[PDB]
Parts: structure tokens; sequence; C-alpha cells
């Protein structure tokens, strides 16, 4: 995240990170216990990932992080790397035992289709992450947050020449200096909803982070919520 | 001037039109509908998406 903050421990209780070859490659956000969403161009490649729930400086061994093995990943039925890379970009990650949920565990609540989507147009999110704090600079340490706003769909079809399909939206500032980066994919957007957060998006790609008339593209989570919670049900 | 389009019903989260121009609200997993008939209310000890740790 750039032109971010730090979090303060336990403000985004939800977060996890993933770990692989390079420490911090992508985020994810706690569905439940057994279960993190992310995005599926993080974890395309089948090798081993580590996901660690309750972190906050990566570089500090401290005494709230939750360390799990991945033991299945499913992407989205329609993820097709091999066409494209960030269409339908989601997959989920089974652990190989359960979080303790606690303050610094937490799930992210995720609404029914209808209100995820009611929730994207409040038009304001909140991103996190450890990705890169500038473009082709430094990785975070501590975990990096900031607030960005829904930007229109003709003015993002613009600032790109990649195509913007429906289940993609665009999120950021007309001048730059804040936005998501790489290490922050497959992380959350969230939309707070009176004190309770709602997962609404997942940090997916950008082209140059943060540079003014470029903006972040995420994936809209409403088109996902039933494959979901499907998928993730524990009863 | 009770609907779920106007201010949401007043539900804290969710709402559904339902008989005689009233709404019926409700609440994500983990949480319950209050006496107040519109607030959600932790029902389990780690609800959804709430910062529980001083700020
Ligand atoms: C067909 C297609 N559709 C999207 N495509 C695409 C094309 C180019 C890139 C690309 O190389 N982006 C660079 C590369 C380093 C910094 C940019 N980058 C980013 N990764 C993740 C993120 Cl979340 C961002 C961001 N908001 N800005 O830049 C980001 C990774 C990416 Cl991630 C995706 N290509
Ligand atoms: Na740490």
């Amino acid at each position: 995240v750039v032109g971010g903050e730090d979090a303060k421990p336990g403000q985004f209780p939800w977060q996890v990170v993933l770990n692989g070859k390079v420490d911090a490659f992508c985020g994810g956000s706690i569905v439940n216990e057994k279960w993190i969403v992310t995005a599926a161009h993080c974890v395309e490649t089948g090798v081993k990932i580590t996901v660690v729930a309750g972190e906050h400086n990566i570089e500090e061994t401290e005494h709230t992080e939750q360390k799990r093995n991945v033991i299945r990943i499913i992407p989205h039925h329609n993820y097709n790397a091999a066409i494209n890379k960030y269409n339908h970009d989601i997959a989920l990650l089974e652990l190989d035992e359960p979080l303790v949920l606690n303050s610094y565990v937490t799930p992210i609540c995720i609404a029914d289709k209808e209100y995820t989507n009611i929730f994207l147009k409040f038009g304001s999110g909140y991103v996190s992450g450890w990705g890169r704090v500038f473009h082709k600079g430094a990785s975070a340490l501590v975990l990096q947050y900031l607030r960005v706003p829904l930007v229109d769909r003709a003015t993002c079809l613009r600032s790109t020449k990649f195509t913007i399909y429906n289940n993609m939206f665009c999120a950021g500032f007309h001048e730059g200096g804040r936005d998501s980066c790489q290490g922050d994919s497959g992380g959350p957007h969230v939309t707070e909803v009176e004190g309770t957060s709602f997962l609404t998006g997942i940090i997916s790609w950008g082209e140059e982070c943060a540079m003014k008339g470029k903006y972040g593209i995420y994936t809209k989570v409403s088109r996902y919520v039933n494959w979901i919670k499907e998928k993730t049900k524990l009863t | 001037d009770v609907t779920c389009n106007i201010k949401n019903g007043r539900c804290e989260q969710f709402c559904k039109n339902s008989a005689d121009n009233k709404v019926v609200c409700s609440c994500t997993e983990g949480y319950r509908l209050a006496e107040n008939q519109k607030s959600c209310e932790p029902a389990v000890p780690f609800p959804c998406g709430r910062v529980s740790v001083s700020q």
C-alpha cells in the first residue's frame, strides 16, 4: 500500500499474509476458522503456502500470530490462468488446523449478493496489506491501510489499455499517491457498516502503483458470495 | 415513510420489506437482532467484522 498508514494491532483482524519462497507475496482474508479467501493468481502454481493470521509486523515474532499450512486450494471454477490471469480472480484456502478466533484473529463478514453490492455502492472501502510502500519500493513491515473511493467505470476504462469486466471495479485517487501495490493482491477491500466490516472486494491488480491517472483494480465479491458460503460452510 | 430504500429501513445491517408498510431487519452470522428491532448485537464471542482490541 502506497500512501497508507500503519494499522494498530487488531485493527484489521481478518487480514492474513501469505508467505512462500518470498514473504508477504500476497494477502488474504479470514472467512472462518478453517478458510481464507484470496486472489487466484496468488496461488496458481500450487506450491506450498503458509498463512499467518494475527500478524502485525512481519519482521518481528510476536504473540498473536497463528501460522497454518494450506491443505487445499480452490480456485473459482471459472478461473483460467491460461486465458486471463485476472478474471474470476478469487480462491479459497483450506487450513490444516483451525485458527483460534480472538480479538486479533476474527473473520470478515460476508453479506448476501444484494447487500455486498449495496455496500460497494457506498463508495468508500478500506484496503490493507504488507505490499510495497512505493512503486518498485520496499515491502511494508507493519500492516498498512488506506481508505479508497470507488471510481466511476468510464474513468477507469480510459485509465488502462487492458479490459475491465463488470466483475471488477476500480478504486483510488485521480491525483495518485495512494493505492494498493504489489504484495497486497489477495487481501481485503472492506466496507464499514455501522461498525461492522463487510468484504466488498479482493485486491487484484494494477499497472504502476499510485501513479497519477492509474487506479487499483479489484474483484467484486458480490458475484462470488454464494460460492464462498457454499465452499467454506463448516456445519 | 418506512421502507428498506429509505435509510435502510433504519436497520443496522439488512432490511426486508414486510406486510402493512413495515420492515423486518436482520443481521449477519454471529449477531442477533436486538430488542429495538433494528440493531445487531453480538451472539458469539468473536463476531465477524468487529474491531475488539483497544484502538
Ligand atoms: C491482461 C491483463 N489484465 C491485467 N493485466 C496486468 C498487466 C500488468 C500488470 C503489472 O505488471 N503490474 C505491475 C507489477 C509491479 C507493479 C504493478 N503491479 C501491481 N500488482 C498488484 C497491485 Cl494490487 C497493484 C496496483 N494497485 N498497482 O500495481 C499493482 C505488479 C498486472 Cl499486475 C496485471 N494484464
Ligand atoms: Na510479527
